[PDB]
Parts: structure tokens; C-alpha cells; sequence
């Protein structure tokens, strides 16, 4: 039972580590968005960056 | 004037794809500019030489 609630206590410890990986309100880990489009030409081209959900 | 160079007095974005559609809509508007000053050049440089000329 102590290594049981351990392991639920870190799981929750996981989670809320997960939710706090934003910076500015955008985040690549928190599972929001699908991708960041960064700039990339003068044209306006875009430099993609898939997601990595955390 | 805007609609001279074919932005409207409300022009705007109001999203990101709007904003990169608009970056394309103020080049061309950037480039029908340079392009009505070179001619407008042209035309200062036409009216020296005849002055000069007179």
C-alpha cells in the first residue's frame, strides 16, 4: 500500500509536471496544439514543428 | 492612396493565415509602390533635361 500511494503520488506529480511545460501560454508538450509554425523566408515560410506531447 | 495600392482603408488580419495571406498582399502593394516612385523619378528627370533643354 505505501509503494501503491507512492506510485499514484508521483503519477499526479507527472501529470501536474506535464501541465506547467508551457512558456508565453504555448506549449510543445501540454498536448494542445498539433504544431508550431515558426518563420522561416521572407516569403512567410514555414518552419513546422510537430507536437511531442508530454 | 490604399486603394491606390490596393489595400482598403480597413484592411486588416485577424488570424495567423489571414496574417500570412496579408504578408504577400503588402509586398505587392510595396512592390506597385517602388514602382509608381521610379516612374515618378523618371518623370522629375525628364522634366530637368528639358528644362535644360528650354
Amino acid at each position: 500500500n505505501a509503494l501503491k500511494a507512492d506510485f499514484e503520488s508521483l503519477r499526479d506529480q507527472l501529470q501536474k509536471a506535464a501541465t506547467n511545460a508551457k512558456f508565453n501560454g504555448v506549449s510543445l508538450a501540454d498536448g494542445s496544439t498539433t504544431k508550431l509554425s515558426f518563420l522561416a523566408n521572407e516569403d512567410g515560410s514555414n518552419f513546422t514543428v510537430t507536437a511531442q506531447t508530454l | 492612396s490604399l486603394t491606390g495600392i490596393g489595400l482598403t482603408a480597413t484592411s486588416t488580419f485577424t488570424d495567423a493565415a489571414t496574417a500570412k495571406t496579408m504578408i504577400a498582399t503588402i509586398t505587392t502593394s510595396l512592390q506597385t509602390a517602388t514602382n509608381k516612385l521610379s516612374s515618378l523619378g523618371t518623370s522629375s528627370v525628364g522634366l530637368d533635361t528639358h528644362l535644360t533643354f528650354v
